């Protein structure tokens, strides 16, 4: 097991920090024991990160305006403040749509009151009012607008809220204010939490009075699948074969009238807990619907969570799951047959910030890949309860890394492959170590579902077996 | 479904008839779209001049800006000089979004740090974190320099950097002695380049403000360069190797090419080259400064003026033919050194190749954005070409240099069809390249949605996308390229050239239609 | 008609409805035009697999070859020695023929003189002729050396090239010690890489055949380097750059880079560079000699084994990787030079470049068609890469090289799906690529009809040109290029993944189609 | 005008010459004088090149194959020997076509023989046979196969007229053996009247018996015209406003149905005298045909050649010869006034095949442009009695001009603009002086009729003020 090993080896890279972020970061490193089902007495998270360490968290107005608001096609997003933050965050995050971009759809433009000194020092209401009604003229077709703000809004006393309502009520638009300023909370988790607090306040309850909707007694509302290269869509067909009738998205490809039309489904089937359980609870509360977690990663996970939706339903609903369990078992079994015997026994180290590091690991080891390390940039306690089942024992857990801790922990681990974001995949190459970015699937995809697993499995195999990894030392060193 | 010898990603994996039908039911049933009819109305509407009339009233929104915030440029400065941490004193989100574009564009490892403060700092500021951010990167990292700049919280807030960083060296928490240069970067204040201008004033001053007593001007025979804000290393390098062959001793000021090319080699070099402390400190020694881009350098300017007593050269950016001849002239003339035979042989070798490509090149129309002095070296060699921009775009531009570049437009006649739009976003160049269609764009990645929705509206209407600046996204090793100099006035013509040839050849590759005009020999 | 503000060439001219009523009416009177059915229904049996098996069997007709005659490549060695003329003996329309081709490649002016034998020489032979023209070009041109190559005129008659040349010699038409050297180059023997060995064969023997008795090998402490038939410059540069950065010494023979790279400075240099024939009087007193495409120097390998005692390392072309690594560690061998931090810091950036575009390079299908050197680097550097090459063809290429392009793709398992076609011309690879569809082909500009072709069976069947090879006549300036070690494998790269991601764009350009996987960032 | 020293300067670069060279080449050097009608008296011309002084003129097999039979897209040319042949004259002339490449048309393309060793010695009539049967097999809708022979063909022992004549009686197909060998003349011309007796021999009198084709008043045939860029097709238009109908256009974008349909036409406009003069004559001596000779370069001599052509008529073509003239004028009135003013008083020198440097120079002078020096590389003394009579008084007459003599003029006289072929091209640009290639006309046109004039002016105005030429010398020196 080398459990002391690894308990040695946290010890020895927290040696360089200063007491107090030694002290702090001392909680935040752990060994895994899956009998353990309370995290909260091994690890310690969602947390303030520690000054000058280089953290990899983001802000809530990415958690908010990056993550939830923005797939949001038919909307208008207007990032409030300066210009950076809407032009960094512009078209970064592959949340596929179906529109016609600037005349339905708006999602990778970026929307922006671009302040100056003047909007600092007088405030940027007026302007807020002015950029409304420019948007108004300027794109008709529009079925919305919510308005993200940045760090100077909150800073600055800014009162969007009456101005939302004004507008909304002059123009009869909806129109959505979102307190997701940077400096709020520790990461994108509060981000998630503001935007989920919005949509429940502006959003939701708009056709509670509304029965013109036919519902069947099929209805399902997938939520927290943001279509990543197409995740959701890989979802919904399956879903669709099944039986299912999905009325709404949450949020990759969606639409307002979707999120509107959500209340009225019978089953709440979400896949991303950290991002919309809030909003899952609050819809069980107030509308009686019930919500169950799933996972799409890879056969064996997709199988298992195919059969347990279709419980929640009558035979017939049983019946088209094992057909469809039936039609799709060859195609995965061949993609196992072709791919496994090039991966078994490879390591695999995982960092991404809530929900994936645990859900990635069932298609690994159905590659006969072994997860010997796994962490969260911003998870919850609640999300460590639920990973510490799914690891090995005596696997590394580690929450808000730093960019030295992670270097070290891979130095001495040594992996096969690592799965991480952008800030990590150069200087892991350079290293000589494969690498796959496993927020964007490097610009590929999709992995969930069936048709996923083919794709996941090629991608990994190409990386990992690729001949550039053995030409690092030149022959006369 | 999936064959298994024959992957599909995503495209074109959604073009399957099951998905199709998925996606229209999806649509059909929930989406409420409006009518195909209705949104091709809207489209064609916003093709028209009336929209583009509605589209310059604009005074508070902004729709898809060519500009970024200050702390990008104050980092991309700091990366510069050799064993440096960019420290960010404001919100970790903001490090995470400069990190993330800068390695998009370089596709390398980029170092930078924030002290991440939240609500908390939001009501009493920000000591506590300015000692502990300071200690724990030098504890952690070991950089030999620690260079500040700041996000727009501290600056709405009033951190008071130099206060900070005295407290957090009276009590111990870093060394007296230790270089921490400060600058304050607000966001809401002109763009990323101003934000590069600032860290290096910032830096400059912190190592000669207080040591001018014992410097002599031109006592160490050497030139300073200063690039400014710069994201193609074969500019570095350029500028660098046409100092050597002529035998001129310089000392290029916060150089950051070794930083961001290191070798794969099975280690991480966090730190790679660089400007050392010991030549800026020895700077003020020099004969004089040169400003590559001094349309974004001039409190730098101020600064080496005002102190050093350098008296700075008026010169454009190294952008072309003439301009390459007066930077090099004047190199020659302030430092002796005659211009040596191979500058002239590039030179030489440069017209040869103009004269070859001018018959394609004659009259093309071109529609181009960036950085302003990016810009005008564009503009200026555009019309060496015989060529004619028509939309010339600067986000972050001013009155002055609009007047300059609308002074380098009246001399030349190639120019009498030309604009010059300063303040303006990519959605005014898109209204402006559908009423008035030009042959090319120049510019970033952000461009090609633009020439997406030209070809919506026709392949005979489509404005093909020309990527030089920044940032560069869906292309490979670009970066690598350069724009400065024979060399990257050699690189710009072949790239125009080319791509002008490849056009010729798209719309002439249909058999018995057009393939008449298919030529072996152009 | 034409409107004076906007002029329209051929294209679309043309495309006037005036005009297509004028061409309608003439094919329809007079052409007795085939109909349109009958037309597509042969090119879709062109297009098949039968068609393929007729055309495989073909043994008396060659179809759009992809090779030279040899007076070609013998021009282009002898263009690469100090002031000397090429001297083409036999008829002057071949002349004509070399110099407006390589003229239209190269775009720079190509000296060369016929001694214009016609309907007399053919009973008579060429006696006169060859004195005649060896002093009126001794007398006009005024060049230090003049090389002879023939025609296949003269080689059918028999012409006497040394008989020639000592008559000339002994009658006073020419000086006696002024040097003549010469060569056989029979065009229906071998092709242009063939004459190219010849000619510098013939040199070589001229200089050093008679003076070996004084000749001690590896008393100058240098490398002999020859090229072989070289069309880019860049091939040259990045040699004598890396030989020098390793402090090693060297001669280049036959080193045209100069007089085909001559400045536009207001005169025309006709001579410019080259070996001088002091370097080739002492070449064998190098250490030993290195040939960078072996597989078309081994006339030159046979004679500088058995007259200079040069032991030849058994090299293959400095191309990609291993190979490049391989010729530095053989040249740090003879010459005793370690290799420098430079080239591995270079090496290094390579490698950084190779684990940055693999994802995108990973599983690519291409075929590929060039010179055999060229040939086998090229498809050595896929291999490398993770690519797939399928169809290799060579039309020069013989079946030892066959052989050995098999042992190498073997060694891949990236190869398990390639062939090897040696003898076959670009009318058999037109049938390749549309029975076996691969993704991209990397040739000459003869392949751009090849795409017109795909083009013309569908999109979705079109095939993309890479123009990597010789000729380049449809592009500017790519003659400037680089193959040859690190940097030339990071231009090859660069180039490849561009092309992948300009193939990926255009494919997911259609609004509301297929513009989901339109991707800011790739 | 400076007469005397025009022959002084002739003078000065004969120098350099040995006496043999000296004296030929003296004879094809002359100045000018436009009241001489007999060009015998002052120039020599068709005769061989001296050896050694790189002249420009080409072959018989390019007169032949590249000239003449390369246009006719219907057919199939074999270049019968060595590969190299068809391999650098193929695709190197601009001659436009209408056609399915590979299908119906073949102009593109390059069919050889490809000798080896032992076609060289043991001849090649039996692959030549073999050869024509797999182009029978693989290319089944060609109309015509002709075979060109280069230089080993006639210095060999190879009989291709009997293996043409078995062939086509077996094949029932049309096969030209043309013996256009490079050594046979001294330049293109002699290819091209091996060419010109090819088709009368092989090719003009199939339908000699042949009544069914209907024909009108106002049949003509367009000779010696090879659609450069388009050229032909911009004087058919004109030749079908004026009311005529054109049969058949040697050879640009010809087919041979039309070669044989030739004979039925009532008038033979010859374009290029030089290169079709031979067959204009036979048929003018077997059928009756007249031919008369037009130039469509620049507005003015079209307008001459239109109403000459028209008097060669009726009175309604006549008038609409002059309706069409009415429509032109404007629009080259408009190119005039555009172009004119950037283009006066400068001064050209031409240096051109067998038509051109005569032919071109009308438009020069619409243009106020002065051609102060012509030459040609393979034209006759016909060809110098019409130019002299076309040019001026003192101006530079040189025939097969050496590299060195040519730029020793250029270097005296110092024009403003160069018009010649791609041998020249470079080193005059490098000398600082513009240059227009005249033989594919710089890959730009077409320049025939009045939509060629005003490209015409664009391309010279385009190139002359070009402000690259005012860059070559570097400030410091
Ligand atoms: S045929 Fe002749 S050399 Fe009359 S061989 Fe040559 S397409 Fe010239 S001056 Mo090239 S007698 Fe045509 C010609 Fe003139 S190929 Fe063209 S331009 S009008
Ligand atoms: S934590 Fe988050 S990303 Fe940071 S600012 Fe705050 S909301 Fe925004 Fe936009 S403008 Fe630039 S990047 Fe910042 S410093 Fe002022
Ligand atoms: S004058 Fe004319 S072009 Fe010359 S050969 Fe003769 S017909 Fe031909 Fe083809 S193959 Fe090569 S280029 Fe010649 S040398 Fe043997
Ligand atoms: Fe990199
Ligand atoms: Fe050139």
């Amino acid at each position: 097991m080398s459990r002391e090993e690894v308990e040695s080896l946290i010890q020895e890279v927290l040696e360089v920090y200063p007491e107090k972020a030694r002290k702090d970061r001392n909680k935040h490193l752990a060994v895994n024991d899956p009998a353990v089902t309370q995290s909260k007495k091994c690890i310690i998270s969602n947390k303030k990160s520690q000054p000058g360490l280089m953290t990899i968290r983001g802000c809530a107005y990415a958690g908010s305006k990056g993550v939830v608001w923005g797939p949001i096609k038919d909307m208008i997003h207007i990032s409030h403040g300066p210009v950076g933050c809407g032009q960094y965050s512009r078209a970064g995050r592959r949340n596929y749509y179906i529109g016609t971009t600037g005349v339905n759809a708006f999602v990778t433009m970026n929307f922006t009151s671009d302040f100056q000194e003047k909007d600092i020092v007088f405030g940027g209401d007026k302007k807020l009012a002015k950029l409304i009604d420019e948007v108004e003229t300027l794109f008709p077709l529009n079925k919305g607008i919510s308005v993200q703000s940045e760090c100077p809004i909150g800073l600055i006393g800014d009162d969007i809220e009456s101005v939302s309502k004004v507008k909304g009520a002059e123009l009869s638009k909806t129109i959505v204010p979102v307190r997701c300023e940077g400096f709020r909370g520790v990461s994108q988790s509060l981000g998630h939490h503001i935007a989920n607090d919005a949509v429940r306040d502006w959003v939701l309850g708009k056709r509670d009075e509304d029965t013109t909707f036919a519902s069947t007694p099929y209805d399902v509302a997938i939520i927290g699948d943001y279509n990543i290269g197409g995740d959701a869509w890989s979802s919904r067909i399956l879903l669709e074969e099944m039986g299912l009738r999905c009325v709404a998205q949450w949020s990759g490809d969606g639409s307002i009238s979707e999120i509107e039309l959500t209340p009225k489904v019978k089953l709440n089937l979400v896949h991303c807990y950290r991002s919309m359980n809030y909003i899952s609870r609050h819809m069980e509360e107030k509308y009686g619907i019930p919500w169950m977690e799933y996972n799409f990663f890879g056969p064996t996970k997709t199988i298992e969570s195919l059969r347990a939706i279709a419980a929640k339903f009558d035979e017939s609903i049983q019946k088209k799951c094992e057909e469809v369990i039936a039609k799709y078992k060859p195609e995965w079994e061949a993609v196992v047959a072709k791919y496994r015997p090039r991966l078994e026994g490879k390591r695999v180290m995982l960092y991404i910030g809530g929900l994936r590091p645990r859900h990635v690991i069932g298609a690994y080891e159905d590659l006969g890949m072994e997860v010997v390390g796994t962490g969260y940039e911003f998870a919850h306690n609640d999300d460590y309860d639920r990973t510490m089942k799914e690891m090995g024992d005596s696997t590394l857990l580690y929450d808000d890394v730093t960019g030295y801790e992670f270097e070290e922990f891979v130095k001495r681990i040594k992996p096969d492959l690592i799965g991480s974001g952008i800030k990590e995949k150069f200087i892991f190459q350079k290293m000589g170590i494969p690498f796959r970015e496993m927020h964007s699937w490097d610009y590929s995809g999709p992995y969930h579902g069936f048709d996923g697993f083919a794709i996941f499995a090629r991608d990994m195999d190409m990386t990992l077996n690729n001949p550039c990894w053995k030409k690092l030392q030149a022959p006369w060193e | 479904s999936q064959q298994v010898d024959k992957i599909k990603a995503s495209y074109p994996l959604f073009l399957d008839q099951d998905y199709k039908d998925m996606l229209a039911k999806k649509r059909d049933g929930f989406e409420e779209k409006y009518p195909q009819d209705k949104i091709d109305e809207v489209f064609q509407w916003t093709t028209t001049k009336e929209y583009q009339e509605l589209n310059f009233q604009r005074e508070a929104l902004t729709v898809n800006p060519a500009k970024a915030c200050q702390p990008l440029g104050a980092v991309l400065c700091a990366l510069g000089f050799e064993k440096t941490m960019p420290y960010v004193h404001g919100s970790q989100g903001c490090v995470a979004y400069f990190r993330s574009y800068f390695n998009r564009h370089f596709r390398e490892p980029v170092s930078c740090v924030s002290d991440s403060m939240t609500e908390d700092a939001a009501v009493f500021g920000g000591q506590q974190n300015m000692k502990d951010g300071l200690q724990n990167c030098k504890a952690t990292y070991k950089p030999d320099m620690i260079a500040v700049s700041t996000t727009c919280m501290a600056e709405v807030i009033g951190d008071d950097l130099n206060a900070f960083i005295n407290n957090s060296k009276k009590e111990g928490f870093i060394p007296d002695e230790f270089p921490v240069p400060f600058a304050h970067t607000p966001s809401f204040v002109g763009s990323h380049v101003t934000g590069w201008d600032n860290m290096f004033e910032g830096i400059a001053r912190y190592f000669t403000l207080k040591s001018m007593d014992d410097k002599v001007v031109g006592s160490n025979k050497k030139i300073n360069i200063v690039p400014g804000f710069e994201t193609y290393l074969g500019n570095f390098r350029v500028i660098k190797r046409m100092l050597s062959e002529m035998g001129v001793g310089y000392s290029l000021l916060s150089d950051p090419e070794e930083v961001l090319d290191t070798p794969a080699d099975g280690q991480f070099r966090m730190y790679a080259g660089g400007t050392t402390q010991e030549e800026m400190k020895d700077a003020p020694n020099a004969l004089n400064t040169v400003l590559l881009q001094p349309w974004h350098l001039e409190k730098t300017k101020k600064f080496v003026e005002g102190t050093w007593k350098h008296e700075v050269p008026k010169l454009n950016i190294p952008m072309g033919l003439d301009w390459t001849d007066e930077f090099l002239m004047k190199v020659s003339e302030i430092s002796g050194q005659p211009i040596p035979a191979s500058l002239t042989k590039e030179r030489g070798r440069l017209v040869d190749m103009m004269t070859d490509s001018h018959t394609w090149l004659h009259g093309k129309r071109f529609a181009l954005w960036g950085d302003p002095d990016f810009v005008m070296g564009l503009v200026k060699f555009l019309l060496e070409l015989g060529c004619e921009p028509v939309h010339i775009l600067c986000h972050n531009g001013n009155k002055r240099w609009k007047k300059a570049v609308d002074a380098i437009l009246a001399a030349s006649p190639y120019g009498k069809n030309a604009t010059v739009y300063i303040g303006k976003d990519l959605w005014h160049l898109r209204s402006l390249v559908f009423t008035d269609k030009p042959d090319f764009m120049i510019g970033n990645s952000y461009g090609k949605f633009i020439q997406r929705d030209t070809l919506h509206k026709g392949k005979e209407f489509e404005v093909p996308l020309i990527r030089i600046g920044f940032p560069i996204f869906d292309r490979h090793h670009l970066h690598r390229s350069t724009t400065l100099g024979y060399e990257g006035a050699m690189q710009i013509l072949t790239t125009l050239v080319n791509s002008i040839l490849e056009r010729l050849d798209e719309e002439t590759r249909g058999m018995q239609a057009t393939d008449y005009n298919h030529d072996l020999v152009r």
